[PDB]
RNA sequence: CACGGGUGACGGGGAAUCAGGGUUCGAUUCCGGAGAGGGAGCCUGAGAAACGGCUACCACAUCCAAGGAAGGCAGCAGGCGCGCAAAUUACCCACUCCCGACCCGGGGAGGUAGUGACGAAAAAUAACAAUACAGGACUCUUUCGAGGCCCUGUAAUUGGAAUGAGUCCACUUUAAAUCCUUUAACGAGGAUCCAUUGGAGGGCAAGUCUGGUGCCAGCAGCCGCGGUAAUUCCAGCUCCAA
């Protein structure tokens, strides 16, 4: 601190109250346009309705295609891009599936090669896409 | 295009798993683990090696 | 090769009964059934058997060793008068009837239902 | 509003670095020597030896002769001298500090048993105290990591109901002794 | 720092993390408050502006012969909906207590079971012995080698010994049960009675092993990897952390 006298802890509290305002984790929190911009809405996860499944070209060096999934949520009616994680595990997902879409693990940010998708896809239709890898389950039909 | 959704997944040699004489759990995996890291070998001389290392 | 053994002895006036804390041990066999105890109990203090009422045993781990409770009332006078009912029904001297809970209440909503002397004629 | 406790309380703590080598080359030794079933009971052992010396401190803080400081401080020690760990002469709030965490595992039933001799290995050890085997002052134990008393230490023996006491045979010798006697008619 | 506004604001005892300070949470079993779809008004009563009490209006909604009548699960179970997100339309007043004219009656308060990997505690999935073998402090030997008072380890080599998990009578438990504990009878050698989950370039413990792919598929929290010899993808073996 600066100003040390022994009765300004009104200046001290008001003034780490006025500064924290800049911190960006701080704001982030306390105000509510991020908690509003935020197609989950502090939830952790969301299932959606797939509309179309979207290749996203990846960054600088990289290049690939990203197999990515356009999904419309249910509790908002949010469109969302999500990524579809393992290999071949876009030829699980069929169109009009309701998908458990997580975060990507980086707090709303985007991840690595992909340009803006901040979401991936951990269940097609109530079974999980790991399983689908792995082959312990199978696609319902 | 996403026409070459599992490629490589799908061309890949489908490779039988191999039978093994499975390991032992608990106390007794810790116990043989034990006796290949500490009671089992000997100090000597250069580079020591790896669990893995091989050439 | 059954001992058994008496903690905490109490004299209840009050409730006109004996009290202790049974120690069974029975090393080399299972918990020993709760009639073989009044028996003992019955040669132990030289009393009949029907006013001894034995209940609460759990077996240690081991087993060489049990605990329960045990009282011993002066007679069926007042072994009948102060006594839990449902104690009294395990050896057969006492007999609930069979009309359950949910029959009851549902009777007792149905009986709210009719006015006057109809009241004893809802159910049956 | 239900009538039950829900006070429970964890008994370890994972450790600040996961993949430090020199941890995992100290505490795999404390396994091997004392016969440990996972890294949890390594863990768990650093966790009581923390409380005891986090109340240790926080007496040393404390003014000598204070009220306070003379109870507990004599209470802590007898709870050390009576299971074995801290020497009866040495029992001195300030020698609490230099006390680590193999002094306990030696005090550990499992390791009593081996050094008792009555087991041929650490790990032999540890089946005779599952199968329920041995006992303490009349009490099959089954488990393990029992800490023993000084008081105590002396009557660990064999339990009445084990073969490898002065019981009946196993399950193995009694049909051995089937098929012998079926064998011979 | 009034007044106004927002609160993903019921307050507190408390909880999580923590050197010392602190930061965040506290709908949640204890204390206080508020409310019974939304407001409003009353009756009886010591005590209610009561809703498992009435009276209206608004919203929702049931029976009807169309004149009327009936309602309030944010009690306990349960159902629909909403969702990322949460249990049986069970048994009993035996325990704790409450109420009543009362030692007797009643209590979805409460107790006990069923679902339960929210979470916490304890804790099996082998141990031993003998054969080959690989080694070590002795003694001998220049080394080569060797004897065993003594070890330590490995191997679908062999051997009987100990046990639960389970099966199943019986007690005990209990209001009646179920479970734990006690206990006969069965129950183990590839003890198939089979432990997974993530990873192996660096951070960060652990292979420049082999096959396929050829900036593709994909991996990658970050730096980065893949452009026909990939320590980084897809597989197998192996190893590593819990
Ligand atoms: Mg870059
Ligand atoms: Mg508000
Ligand atoms: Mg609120
Ligand atoms: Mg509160
Ligand atoms: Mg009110
Ligand atoms: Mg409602
Ligand atoms: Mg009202
Ligand atoms: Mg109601
Ligand atoms: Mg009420
Ligand atoms: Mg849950
Ligand atoms: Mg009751
Ligand atoms: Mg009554
Ligand atoms: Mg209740
Ligand atoms: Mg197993
Ligand atoms: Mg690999
Ligand atoms: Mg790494
Ligand atoms: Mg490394
Ligand atoms: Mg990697």
């Amino acid at each position: 601190g600066k100003c040390r006298g022994l009765r300004t802890a009104r200046k001290l509290r008001s003034h780490r109250r006025d500064q924290k305002w800049h911190d960006k984790q701080y704001k982030k929190a306390h105000l509510g346009t991020a908690l509003k911009a935020n197609p989950f809405g502090g939830a952790s996860h969301a299932k959606g309705i797939v509309l179309e499944k979207v290749g996203v070209e990846a960054k600088q060096p990289n290049s690939a295609i990203r197999k990515c999934v356009r999904v419309q949520l249910i509790k908002n009616g949010k469109k969302i891009t999500a990524f579809v994680p393992n290999d071949g595990c876009l030829n699980f997902i069929e169109e009009n599936d309701e998908v458990l879409v997580a975060g990507f693990g980086r707090k709303g940010h985007a991840v690595g090669d992909i340009p803006g998708v901040r979401f991936k896809v951990v269940k097609v239709a109530n079974v999980s896409l790991l399983a689908l890898y792995k082959g312990k389950k199978e696609r319902p039909r | 295009s996403l026409a070459r959704v599992g490629k490589v997944r799908g061309q890949t040699l489908k490779v039988a798993k191999q039978e093994k004489k499975k390991k032992r759990t608990g106390r007794a995996k810790r116990r043989m683990q034990y006796n290949r890291r500490f009671v089992n070998v000997v100090p000597t001389f250069g580079k020591k090696k790896g669990p893995n290392a091989n050439s | 090769t059954v001992t058994i053994r008496t903690r905490k002895f109490m004299t209840n006036r009050l409730l006109q009964r004996k009290q202790m804390v049974i120690d069974v041990l029975h090393p080399g066999k299972a918990t020993v059934p709760k009639t073989e105890i009044r028996e003992k109990l019955a040669k132990m203090y030289k009393t009949t058997p029907d006013v001894i009422f034995v209940f609460g045993f759990r077996t240690h781990f081991g087993g060489g060793k049990t605990t329960g409770f045990g009282m011993i009332y002066d007679s069926l006078d007042y072994a009948k008068k102060n006594e839990p009912k449902h104690r009294l029904a395990r050896h057969g001297l006492y007999e609930k009837k069979k009309t359950s809970r949910k029959q009851r209440k549902e009777r007792k909503n149905r009986m709210k239902k009719v006015r006057g002397t109809a009241k004893a004629n809802v159910g049956a | 509003p239900v009538a039950r406790s829900w006070v429970c309380r964890k008994t370890y703590v994972t450790p600040r670095r996961p993949f430090e080598k020199s941890r995992l080359d100290q505490e795999l030794k404390l396994i091997g020597e004392y016969g440990l079933r996972n890294k949890r009971e390594v863990w768990r052992v650093k966790f009581t030896l923390a409380k005891i010396r986090k109340a240790a401190r926080e007496l040393l803080t404390l003014d000598e002769k204070d009220p306070r400081r003379l109870f507990e401080g004599n209470a802590l020690l007898r709870r050390l001298v009576r299971i074995g760990v801290l020497d009866e002469g040495k029992m001195k709030l300030d020698y609490i500090l230099g006390l680590k965490i193999e002094d306990f595992l030696e005090r550990r039933l499992q390791t009593q048993v081996f050094k008792l001799g009555l087991a041929k290995s650490i790990h032999h050890a540890r089946v005779l105290i599952r199968q329920r085997h041995i006992r303490v002052r009349k009490q099959v134990v089954n488990i393990p990591s029992f800490i023993v008393r000084l008081d105590s230490q002396k009557h660990i023996d064999f339990s009445l109901r084990s073969p490898y006491g002065g019981g009946r045979p196993g399950r193995v010798k009694r049909k051995n002794a089937k098929k012998g006697q079926g064998g011979a008619g």
